RNA sequence: GGCCGGGCACUCUAACGGGACUGCCCGCGAAAGCGGGAGGAAGGAGGGGACGACGUCUGGUCAGCAUGGCCCUUACGGCCUGGGCGACACACGUGCUACAAUGCCCACUACAAAGCGAUGCCACCCGGCAACGGGGAGCUAAUCGCAAAAAGGUGGGCCCAGUUCGGAUUGGGGUCUGCAACCCGACCCCAUGAAGCCGGAAUCGCUAGUAAUCGCGGAUCAGCCAUGCCGCGGUGAAUA
């Protein structure tokens, strides 16, 4: 894919900024999902729409994976 | 200095378009070597017929490009004279290289 | 969405990428002889109509 | 003098010697180096006799490839016949005076190929 | 059910261009997009005289509005003055040189674009469809022409059936290449909805 | 085959470039 | 020499029958040990067989080993599970091509059923 | 063909041998168009009719070629019947157009790996008895005889 | 490898012209026209195009657009951001690659045609197994680039094995575009190498430079899911 920038995103760091910074419990809705795996996060907070509501799951360290979007399906089963 | 490339679409004004101005040629002074016509090259577009549902032929149709020039190894400045002058062409571009 | 859509061809106070080529006489998002500015429909008249220059009915 | 195929055209020079025959810079069986079809092209000379009493300089160029060779059929026992009017005798009656038009369609009308329409069911 | 255009058929052959130049790929899209608005703002403004022709020519930086019509008076005014500033909107527009002409159709009787221009208002005017078409292929075939056509869209009235409305006299070939046969067409908006005409004037075999 | 890459006939049909068609 | 034997053959070809060892593998591979790449994988004397067999094995992983790690990347996939992991779990394209018509080499053959 | 009655094509003469009868072959070998590839192998093979037969590989091309002639054949045309396949005779024509067809794909059904190595290694076959070719018309022609029945309304 | 001071026979170019008309031949009877000679690059519209009567299916299309009517007008209009059109127990039409030894691969080696290039084509060396990248060329292009066509041709290796066949699938890297390729891009390298030994009932295409077969161009395009599409050429059948 890219090699050039970490090909992450900039909007919303900002609220990551204070990761390191303020107390840092959960609850953070990003729309633009194209961030990857941001990697400094344990046991934090997937909480990303999908058209539908913002998912919640687990992110820990080896949970470092591919991007957000990964872990937010879009869809339905059989 | 005479190396001159008549451009154009519209093609009956270029066997003329050149014609009279190869004559400024037998009036300047040049053994003018007439229009070297290099070749024409064609930007076509084919295109469906119907709005919505064909698709089995269209109709093609051609924008030819077409294309002369002209020549000597006489190059004086009555050439210039007739240059400015006799000027006929509806919309046929015309540039110049030395 | 059709006519608020035309001015979002034209305005383009965002990226590259969101860009195309929403024809003049006509709309149509598809099908755009890019050195016309057109559509499939609407040129094929205006040639017909012989209002674009050189066009004509090809063969080989 | 000269003669085309499939816009293959090939520019046929001849000049007495024996036994020369080459094009663009090879010896005309180094240039097909393998192609046994190809050997075909200089034949009118065998029409009547000529088997070398006449070399040649060819220059063919475009067109076809194994088509390029039948190219210098009519460019050879054409340009060569030029002289002669008792030698016509045998290209009219020995069918070898013609240019043959089977060249390749235009492929049309939202066929695949001019002729293989699509399939149907 | 096919007919293509009469005219696209006979388009570089027996029908010179309505618009002569030559323009260079890079640029040839903006010399259509400014080259329409100026017959998309005078059909527009001179239908009261009347243009059946909107013959544009250039070459440089400038224009050539060669404006045909049958009858000039309305076109020019009086000393000059609506063609004044016409040749100053169309400086407004195309921030060139607007040189625009004058033409006087030597007889709108034969005039395709012209009679159609007539008949189809007719039609907004509620009146005998069939007859206008029996007259109006009339006033042509009188007029000097070999073969003439009109041809309705193929309304009147209800909430239903539409048909088509055919006749003409003489001959109007079109397998025939050598033609030369004028062609027209003209909207009609009335209560019901839109009706066409398609014109058909055989002026002569080249 | 016009379909494994990895060769001649691959690369060629698919017009791509790579180790198998560098070039000539 | 890995976990095979092959024989009457190409050792350019013959060491390519390993899961791990490619058409690719094996002649650079076989610069390393500088074998023959012609010579039958037959032709190779004990003493010197031995240049494959403490070579290959020994630059990297293979069969058994390297095999097992692939499934590693996949008990990865349901970490939370990707849409890429996932994909398994349903055994479906995981590249993400049409799984309308076909996509049949991931989920076997037609299962049909009745329509209208 | 309900118009006219289609032109036969004269065949270009074999580009060695001259013979017309040598060209239609190696025509019936030519998958696509890669014709160099058709007769190379039919020479190839000629050569290998050296090694096997010291005969001129023309002859052990006719006595082959008419081998595997058929005489007659089953023309099972549909007016009124269910299968009713009146028997007749077979063409000069037909005769040759069969016959080349037929020494290929048997060639082709052998279990040689050398595509010249088969078509002449039996076409050395079909000379004097012998060969899948003259079998796939043996049958054929004992297809008549038997349908002769049907001679009746034979055309 | 005109690399040339010089030249317009040729080549191709690209304009305006000639040329076939059924032509003198006992076999058509007043006829029309059908034969089998001659010359011709050429014969019975010469290949083929564009062209498609009155009408027909109240066929298609209000989603290109036009347009009467009907209905919505802090919402049936508007913007944004994310999603979707890409879902998958399955059924079809069109296709692409094949199951191979007339074949498949690594070499070198020929031989086209139409087209396209100022966010181009990028010649040529550097880098890299390569995609590509750093650079930097001639470039408004018959005069430089796309470009190298592939079958072909030689010459070498595979020896009827699901294999040096087949390229699916999944793992891993890693490029260009692009704000961003999770959903969903193409490409590249390594490794995985599935079904598939010629396909039931059935069913399509073609008159010859056709069918078959081989690459190439172009449109649209940031890039691309092109195997599609219109083009163009290479070799080139069978049969009536
Ligand atoms: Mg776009
Ligand atoms: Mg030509
Ligand atoms: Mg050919
Ligand atoms: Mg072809
Ligand atoms: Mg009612
Ligand atoms: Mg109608
Ligand atoms: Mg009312
Ligand atoms: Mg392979
Ligand atoms: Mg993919
Ligand atoms: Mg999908
Ligand atoms: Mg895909
Ligand atoms: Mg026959
Ligand atoms: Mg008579
Ligand atoms: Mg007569
Ligand atoms: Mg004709
Ligand atoms: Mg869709
Ligand atoms: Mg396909
Ligand atoms: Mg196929
Ligand atoms: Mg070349
Ligand atoms: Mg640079
Ligand atoms: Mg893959
Ligand atoms: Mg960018
Ligand atoms: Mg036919
Ligand atoms: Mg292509
Ligand atoms: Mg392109
Ligand atoms: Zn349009």
């Amino acid at each position: 894919s890219l090699k050039k920038g970490v090909f992450v995103d900039d909007h919303l760091l900002e609220k990551v900024l204070e990761l390191n910074a303020k107390g840092e419990k959960r609850l953070i809705k990003t729309w633009s999902r194209r961030s990857t795996i941001v990697p400094e996060m344990v046991g934090h907070t997937i909480a990303v729409y999908n058209g539908k509501q913002h998912v919640p799951v687990y992110i820990t360290e080896n949970m470092v994976g591919h991007k957000l979007g990964e872990f937010a399906p879009t869809r339905t089963y059989r | 200095k005479i190396r001159i490339k008549l451009r154009g679409f519209d093609h009956k004004t270029l066997d003329a378009s050149a014609q009279k101005i190869v004559e400024a040629a037998r009036r300047s002074g040049a053994q003018v070597s007439g229009p070297i016509p290099l070749p024409t090259r064609v930007r076509r577009f084919t295109v469906i017929r119907g709005p919505f549902k064909h698709k089995d032929s269209r109709e093609h149709f051609e924008l030819r490009t077409h294309n002369r020039l002209v020549d000597i190894i006489n190059p004086n400045r009555k050439t210039i004279e007739q240059l400015m002058t006799l000027d006929l062409p509806t919309g046929v571009e015309i540039e110049i290289k030395t | 969405a059709r006519k608020a859509l035309i001015e979002k061809a034209k305005r383009t106070p965002k990226f590259k990428v969101r860009a195309y080529t929403r024809c003049v006489r006509c709309g149509r998002a598809r099908s755009v002889y890019r050195f016309f500015g057109l559509c499939r429909i609407c040129l094929r008249e205006l040639a017909h109509k012989g209002q674009l220059p050189g066009v004509r009915k090809a063969s080989w | 003098g000269t003669g085309r195929r499939k816009e293959a055209v090939a520019r046929v020079f001849l000049r007495p010697g024996n036994g020369k025959v080459t094009v663009n810079g090879q010896d005309f069986n180094e240039y097909f180096q393998g192609l046994v079809r190809a050997v075909a092209a200089l034949e009118p000379l065998r029409a009547v006799d000529a088997l070398g009493h006449f070399d040649a300089y060819i220059t063919v160029r475009g067109g076809g490839k194994s088509g390029q060779i039948d190219a210098i059929k009519l460019g050879i026992a054409r340009a060569l016949v030029q002289y002669n009017p008792d030698y016509r005798a045998k290209l009219k009656p020995l069918g070898f005076l013609t240019r043959d038009a089977r060249v390749v369609e235009r492929k049309k009308y939202g066929k695949h190929k001019a002729r293989r329409a699509p399939q149907y069911s | 059910g096919n007919k293509i255009h009469p005219i696209g058929f006979r388009l570089g052959i027996t029908r010179d261009w309505e618009s002569r130049w030559y323009a260079g790929k890079k640029q040839y899209r903006h010399l259509l997009l400014e080259d329409q608005r100026i017959r998309g703002l005078l059909e527009k403004e001179l239908y009261s005289a009347g243009l059946a022709r909107v013959d544009i020519e250039r070459a440089a930086d400038n224009v050539a509005v060669t404006v045909h019509v049958a009858k000039p008076g309305v076109v020019i005014g009086r000393g000059g003055e609506r063609i004044r500033v016409l040749r100053e909107e169309l400086a407004k527009l195309t921030g060139k040189n607007v040189a625009l002409n004058v033409q006087e159709v030597q007889n709108p009787n034969l005039s395709a674009p012209l009679v159609a221009q007539r008949v189809a208002e007719q039609i907004e005017r509620r009146f005998a469809v069939r007859r206008a078409i029996k007259q109006a292929v009339q006033r042509v075939m009188e007029s000097g022409a070999k073969g003439a056509k009109v041809i309705v869209s193929g309304r009147i009235g209800g909430a239903e059936q539409a048909r088509t409305e055919w006749a003409a006299q003489g001959r109007v070939p079109l397998h025939t290449l050598r033609a030369n046969i004028d062609y027209g067409f003209a909207l009609a908006r009335t209560t019901y909805g839109v009706l066409g005409v398609k014109a058909y004037i055989f002026l002569g075999e080249v | 085959g016009k379909g494994d890459r990895r060769t001649r006939r691959g690369k060629i049909w698919r017009g791509t470039y790579g180790k198998y068609r560098p070039r000539k | 020499a890995g976990v095979e034997i092959p024989r009457n053959k190409r050792v350019d070809v013959a060491l390519t029958y390993i899961y791990g060892i490619g058409k690719a593998r094996a002649k650079e591979a076989l610069e390393k040990t500088g074998i023959n790449p012609a010579t039958r994988v037959k032709d190779l004397t004990e003493a010197e067989v031995v240049r494959l067999r403490e070579y290959v094995e020994n630059t990297w992983k293979l069969e058994g080993e390297l095999r097992a790690e692939v499934a590693a990347n996949i008990k990865r996939l349901m970490d939370i599970g990707c849409y890429r992991g996932l994909r398994h779990r349903r055994g479906l394209p995981v590249r993400g091509q049409r799984t309308r018509t076909n996509a049949r080499t991931r989920k076997g053959p037609r299962k049909t059923v009745a329509g209208k | 063909a309900r118009r006219r009655r289609a032109e036969v094509r004269q065949l270009q003469p074999d580009l060695v041998y001259g013979d017309v009868l040598v060209t239609a072959f190696i025509n019936k070998i030519m998958r696509d168009g890669k014709k160099n590839l058709a007769a190379r192998i039919f020479y190839d093979a000629c050569k290998i009719i050296q090694e096997k037969t010291g005969q001129e590989p023309l002859k052990v091309f006719k006595q082959a070629v008419e081998n595997v002639k058929p005489r007659m054949e089953v023309r099972s045309r549909r007016v009124g019947g269910a299968n009713y396949q009146v028997p007749m005779e077979v063409s000069p024509r037909r005769q040759q157009s069969l016959a080349l067809r037929w020494l290929v794909q048997a060639a082709n059904q052998r279990p040689e790996r050398r595509a010249a190595v088969r078509i002449a290694h039996e076409l050395m076959d079909a000379a004097e008895g012998k060969g899948g070719a003259v079998k796939k018309k043996e049958d054929v022609e004992r297809m008549a005889e038997a349908n002769r029945a049907y001679a009746h309304y034979r055309w």
